[PDB]
DNA sequence: ATCAATATCCACCTGCAGATACTACCAAAAGTGTATTTGGAAACTGCTCCATCAAAAGGCATGTTCAGCTGGATTCCAGCTGAACATGCCTTTTGATGGAGCAGTTTCCAAATACACTTTTGGTAGTATCTGCAGGTGGATATTGAT
DNA sequence: ATCAATATCCACCTGCAGATACTACCAAAAGTGTATTTGGAAACTGCTCCATCAAAAGGCATGTTCAGCTGGAATCCAGCTGAACATGCCTTTTGATGGAGCAGTTTCCAAATACACTTTTGGTAGTATCTGCAGGTGGATATTGAT
């Protein structure tokens, strides 16, 4: 046979790797350009500082980030390991961002 | 006159005559009218502090209609916001045409 | 794409830093949508901002007030 | 004549204006401010007492109480996000009971 | 032979009624006393205005009414409809309350 | 001529019937027998956070007495902005 | 300049700077001169506290430079840095290494 | 040479000082005094917000060190509090008692 | 148990981004000295409202019994999600060039503040009279649950 | 679908708490009119840094395959938790009291603002040298997962 991790094993590993380090986890352009299509919708021929764009995916992603622990903690309390839509929606109207 | 109270202030004559204008036969309990009077306080100290904040930001050391207004946009969720607006511009034009 | 440029594995990755094991095929979808709320309402206040301080880039510090104005008080970009 | 009839208004502009020197919100306050604030703030009273005074009526009454402030603010979307930290005392809940709790 | 309402059936009933109405559900003395007891603990021979407690206890039941809501929809979640600790917890936790 | 009597797990003030009817309001069906003493936990340290705050703008002031005003600062700054009772 | 109001009351901070930023911050008509002393003191001992426990930090971590990552472990691992702290990001900090037990093998 | 120097001044200096007192051979990156820099920014504004309160709450046109201790107190949790009223006072000592 | 395939760890090495150190320069910031203004502590006390007691009564809490139905356990399996591999498409980087526009600077006036009177007004106070609706009754209709 | 126990509805009614109506008074508020000051808009523009290319280089994303193992359905039953009943206590309500302590008012001075004048310093900029550690290497050994 050829060698296989069991499913969990990798992901589990991901989790590690992740925890450790602190460097951003979206690709940099891509988000530049989602930014960038949201605020011409509220004012057209804008530019950004590049520091501006930078310190808005910090807050996103951090924001993420702790989005996906409290989605987490729902999975969890309903006996499940796979987060699902209804656990990010129940740690959001908690939150009060639906409320 | 018992060595004379301090006056109290309140919005309440100006809560009833925008009531009678609205629903001109109804009326309003004194504990609903401290409710309306806690609502307009604490709406001013919402935008007057955001407009505090955008003056300091500009390093302006004057607050105008400019700094309510965008305060304004900033505080109130769409249309309130849109409304409220065209409202404060009305009054403010109107005001300045007089003399 | 321009959303959907935010990909499946980036999410993951976010996923796994915030401790997911499992995840949903239809998670993906459901984030995307987050995030466009998110930076919908940080953007629109930093926008106000750039508008009252009649300039046509939008600064760090314009995303510094907006974030601190919804509660999520950002450090490292002060200067 | 009043700044208030100057500006059409029925909320006092003088005592606003009195009230944002006296906050400390900035060194000097502009004319058109409190003038501005005012028309806000009446506005805003407006579109509450309106939809207070609809509650009022839905439940057969003529005297607008919290109960009745509660339901304007809870039931309209904007206001309920205006005040969605503020607690309108007397004012109870939505009657709203979860779907999976009824019998069948 | 003599009438019961089923299970949940009156439970129901209470949910509509409570509802409906504004007043407050836990008995005043007895509120009055905790606090007093707390406040004591912080701070010798205070004394407390009336309105002081009746705030403390408009407050204090909006924030328990509003958790239990929460709380609600974290049993829910979890397929079931008795709310137990774990939810409260759950609901805590999300909020920022715990952690 | 002066009383006060020591005033002692009061918490137990906050009755079953009391917090059934709470969460009857909160849309509550069904409860478990765990949650009383668990709500109680609660109160108490909401209650604590909300006096403490309310207390210290008292003594700010160098006033014995409790206002309605402090109560209503503490409950603000904990955003808990409570209308109905001043300010 | 005779002596500096931070040497005077025993501080690094800058006791004529904070004065200067109370009075241009419109927090009150008038500022005591106590004010801006006791506020540079809070300020300096809080900015200790944190360098102290992220300097720990880069300690354990093998290294002698605090950089973000260490002031995040700092104030996630303190109780009450933590709660002040509590609706703050602190960018390139990522996050405390914590995996819920029922995700682990077996 | 006075043009383009618009004075961008922070306490990165006065931070540095203090690092160097808790761990005289440790360093810290640009990145991460900013970070300082930021924490230093935001305190001083709770601090000094809560105190501004304080006075307008009690009638008062004067912020003194006892709206900074109260706001310190009312500002941060229990022991951070107590060494910081602790440092507080020293420093207004120490200061009095000097030329 | 064995043992192989990977991952992961530590020791060392070295380029370089980014930190450090030195020198020059200068506004603005900070101290110090003098003249004036005032916030708000002290003292005294008027007058509100808090704590406390009384006594009566019934709403509601407590404690119990009983059994309906919920949660929690078990088992099962269909299928969704993780792992791994093969491509190839686009992000990254980087070095370099116009040029938008933020940011510094000098001007200058419309509007802000200071102030001195003068009039208007919302708040309080006292006293006196309406009115919306809570809560009680009594009887008709609706819901629930046993057959 | 029928029947009966019980909740629920609604019309009706009447006390009365709270809402409302006048008069009367005034201290603070608000307006008016000048004189005196200046914040920041305007216009010009210099240099920072932002958008846009070019262009490998390859890293990383996308599509497919396959099967482990998770989620969720179905089944069972013990016992927790809701409903109802009996009993009676302690909250609520009504009313009265002294008196603590809050809040009004006037006096008055330690400490603040307000200006000026001198000295200092933190920030910017230029140039030059130094260094903590990322990232790459090798080789040990730990982990994972098949037998
Ligand atoms: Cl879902
Ligand atoms: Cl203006
Ligand atoms: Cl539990
Ligand atoms: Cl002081
Ligand atoms: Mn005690
Ligand atoms: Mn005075
Ligand atoms: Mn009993
Ligand atoms: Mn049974
Ligand atoms: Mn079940
Ligand atoms: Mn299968
Ligand atoms: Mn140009
Ligand atoms: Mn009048
Ligand atoms: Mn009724
Ligand atoms: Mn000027
Ligand atoms: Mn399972
Ligand atoms: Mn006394
Ligand atoms: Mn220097
Ligand atoms: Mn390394
Ligand atoms: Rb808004
Ligand atoms: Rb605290
Ligand atoms: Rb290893
Ligand atoms: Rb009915
Ligand atoms: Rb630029």
């Amino acid at each position: 046979k050829p060698h296989r991790y069991r499913p969990g094993t990798v992901a589990l590993r991901e989790i590690r790797r992740y925890q450790k380090s602190t460097e951003l986890l979206i690709r940099k352009l891509p988000f530049q350009r989602l930014v960038r299509e949201i605020a011409q919708d509220f004012k057209t021929d804008l530019r950004f500082q590049s520091s501006a764009v930078m310190a808005l995916q910090e807050a996103s992603e951090a924001y993420l980030v702790a989005l996906f622990e409290d989605t987490n903690l729902c999975a969890i309390h309903a006996k499940r390991v796979t987060i699902m839509p209804k656990d990010i929606q129940l740690a959001r109207r908690i939150r009060g961002e639906r409320a | 006159k018992k060595r004379r109270k301090t006056r109290k202030e309140s919005y309440a004559i100006y809560v009833y005559k925008v009531l009678k204008q609205v629903h001109p036969d109804t009326g309003i309990s004194s504990k609903a009218m401290s409710i309306m009077n806690s609502f307009v306080n604490d709406v001013f100290e919402r935008i007057a502090g955001e407009a505090s904040r955008l003056a300091h930001y500009n390093k302006r050391s004057t607050i105008t209609s400019r700094e309510i207004q965008t305060a304004v946009r900033l505080l109130l969720p769409g249309e309130l916001a849109k409304h409220a607006v065209s409202e404060g511009t009305k009054a403010v034009t109107k005001y300045t045409s007089a003399k | 794409d321009n959303i959907q440029g935010i990909t499946k594995p980036a999410i993951r990755r976010l996923a796994r830093r915030g401790g997911v094991k499992r995840i949903s095929g239809l998670i993906y979808e459901e984030t995307r949508g987050v995030l466009k709320v998110f930076l919908e309402n940080v953007i629109r206040d930093a926008v106000t901002y750039t508008e009252h301080a009649k300039r046509k880039t939008v600064t760090a510090m314009d995303v510094v007030y907006a974030l601190k104005r919804q509660g999520r008080t950002l450090y490292g970009f002060g200067g | 004549k009043t700044r208030s009839s100057r500006a059409g208004l029925q909320f006092p502009v003088g005592r606003v204006h009195r009230l944002l020197r006296k906050g400390n919100y900035a060194e000097r306050v502009g004319a058109g401010a409190p003038v501005y604030l005012a028309a806000v703030l009446e506005y805003l009273t407006a579109e509450i007492l309106e939809l207070a005074g609809n509650a009022a009526r839905d439940n057969k009454k003529t005297r607008i109480i919290p109960r009745h402030l509660q339901l304007a603010v809870r039931n309209d979307e904007e206001l309920n996000k205006l005040l969605g930290r503020v607690t309108i005392a007397q004012g109870g809940v939505l009657p709203n009971i979860q779907s999976v709790l009824l019998p069948k």
